[PDB]
């Protein structure tokens, strides 16, 4: 709960939740690259194309 | 205002090395206990609220 | 008098309505107004709009 002084124009709050954000890239052969991503109290829903 | 893009080129530097020792290190990171690891310098969820 | 003889016929059928199912009244596949599902507080899309 945040409380902020009022101002006439629409404003934003931007909560910044600090995690770790970990790729761990491995090549494991000739034009193959691979990667994991881990990302911890707020994992990655997302994992589109 | 207005902006065009006329031609994007990709342009790489790459460190003159013997061959001999640059097979080698390739050899050494094609290893599974090997693996680069990098991580964002501002790690975070990124929240914004009205 | 030689507007006495004059010929008229009339206008063009034109019907106007809406498409076939509301085609084009929705945006979709358009980047820079893609439609969001998102969660309570998740912050994260749920649509992607190619």
């Amino acid at each position: 709960n945040f409380e902020v002084d009022p101002m006439d124009e629409s404003t934003l709050l931007y909560v910044v939740f600090e995690v770790f954000d970990v790729v761990r890239v491995h090549q494991p052969h000739r034009g193959v690259i691979e990667a994991v991503y881990l990302r911890t109290p707020f994992s990655a829903g997302n994992a589109t194309t | 205002a207005s902006i065009s893009f006329t031609s994007i080129n990709l342009y790489a530097t790459f460190f003159p090395m013997a061959h001999n020792t640059a097979s080698t290190l390739e050899a050494m990171l094609r290893n599974d206990t090997n693996d680069q690891s990098f991580n964002d310098y501002l790690s975070a969820a990124n929240m914004l609220y009205p | 008098e030689i507007n006495l003889v004059q010929q008229s016929m009339p206008n063009r059928p034109n019907y106007i309505g809406f498409r076939d199912n509301f085609i084009g009244l929705m945006y979709y596949n358009s980047t820079g107004n893609m439609g969001v599902l998102a969660g309570q507080a998740s912050q994260l899309n749920a649509v992607v709009d190619l």
